[PDB]
């Protein structure tokens, strides 16, 4: 299952 | 055994258009079980691997959505680094991120990852304490001290150590036919002249999943040969894997070469040479 | 960008034989930007059906990517992978070979 965040760059 | 979980993420602005090409293939070993595509006809999360369609609707309902979530973050975050770089709109650039664990054989983890890169070079990434990151040049330093001061690097490692490998493990567990096995190549050589007093031997390995091998090839009593034509392991299309090896040997001292096969599946290397019909 | 230019292998998923129905596959890695045009040929002519897998990429960020279809292999016909992409002043053929 995919990550709940991405960094905000 | 080891095994990993990992995600690859692509986002592709396109000048003219406004929401980018937005790509996430899911692999657990070397097997992909998940895909989503922005472009298609309704972009949804689907399954690549039919052990994955052992989840029901509200796993591809959560998926689909956080994919979509995903991919609104990486178009703005695509805008915020066209002006970190004071780049026009006319041009097309692509985000690029991979995540996900290594499991150990006692299944605990052993690595997380969680980087990123712009136009295909080193951007941003977490490093391997979970808790500090690296940048590299001027706009990644911007990106590294936002995330140091959300303290992004805590909330990866919270999804790396807690998710990542739960989640792996069922799949492990749901695939475990496909992703529990090892299938040892299947290997011979095949001889073609390449000029008047030369031959080209090829040492084909098939066959096999996973796709980590190794070939060999030796003139008999000399160290390996450097010389060596490889190709990329590359996939059959049914789930197994293909490579060859191949060297320039004189004709009629064929015999005096020998190849080797290394994989997981093989307890001892396989050792072939030129057989002739 | 630095630009980076497609490996293509053409090769069946199975040892070829005359009339056996088969796969045949084009792998195209190494490559970047990400954009890439991949069309399968027999007899130099466009084959329609090509199925094409998802693009991902590897450990140093350049990507990889497997278009293949059904085909037949018989002693006259011919069969080939055309890649266009940025990284090539012109489109690149390269030709199936029973043997790799
Ligand atoms: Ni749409
Ligand atoms: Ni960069
Ligand atoms: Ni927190
Ligand atoms: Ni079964
Ligand atoms: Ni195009
Ligand atoms: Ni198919």
């Amino acid at each position: 299952a995919q990550a709940e965040r991405t960094p905000e760059l | 055994s080891p095994h990993s979980l990992r995600y690859f993420t692509t986002a592709v602005s396109r000048p003219g258009l406004g929401e980018p090409r937005f790509i996430i293939v899911g692999y657990v070993d070397d097997t992909q079980f998940v895909r989503f595509d922005s472009d298609a006809e309704n972009p949804r999360m689907e399954p690549r691997a039919r052990w994955i369609e052992q989840e029901g609707p509200e796993y591809w309902e959560r998926e689909t959505w956080k994919a979509r979530d995903m991919g609104r973050n990486f178009r703005v975050n695509l805008r915020t680094l066209l002006g970190y770089y004071n780049q026009s709109n006319d041009e097309s650039h692509t985000l690029q991120w991979m995540y996900g664990c290594d499991v150990g054989p006692d299944g605990r983890l052993l690595r997380g990852y969680c980087q990123e890169a712009y136009d295909g070079q080193d951007y941003i990434s977490l490093n391997e304490d979970l808790r500090s990151w690296t940048a590299n040049d001027i706009a990644s330093q911007i990106s590294k001290h936002k995330s140091e001061a959300v303290d992004e690097a805590h909330q990866q490692r919270a999804y790396l150590q807690g998710p990542c490998v739960e989640w792996l493990h069922r799949y492990l567990r749901l695939g475990n036919e496909t992703l529990q096995r090892s299938d040892p190549p299947k290997a011979h050589v095949t001889h073609h002249p390449r000029s008047e007093d030369e031959v080209t031997l090829r040492c084909w390995a098939l066959g096999f999943y996973p796709a980590d091998i190794t070939l060999t090839w030796q003139l008999n009593g000399e160290e390996l040969t450097q010389d060596m034509e490889l190709v990329e392991t590359r996939p059959a299309g049914d789930g197994t894997f293909q490579k060859w090896a191949a060297v320039v040997v004189p004709l009629g001292k064929e015999q005096y070469y020998t190849c080797h096969v290394y994989h997981e599946g093989l307890p001892e290397p396989l050792t072939l040479r030129w057989e002739p019909p | 960008m630095i630009q980076k230019t497609p490996q293509i292998q053409v090769y069946s998923r199975h040892p070829p034989e005359n009339g056996k129905p088969n796969i045949l596959n084009c792998y195209v890695t190494q490559f970047h930007p990400p954009h890439i045009e991949i069309q399968m040929l027999k007899n130099g002519k466009k084959i329609p059906k090509v199925e094409m897998s998802d693009m991902s990429f590897s450990k140093d960020w350049s990507f990889y990517i497997l278009a293949h279809t059904e085909f037949t292999p018989t002693e006259t016909d011919t069969y080939a992978c055309r890649v266009k992409h940025d990284s090539m002043a012109e489109p690149k053929t390269v030709y199936w070979d029973r043997d790799m």
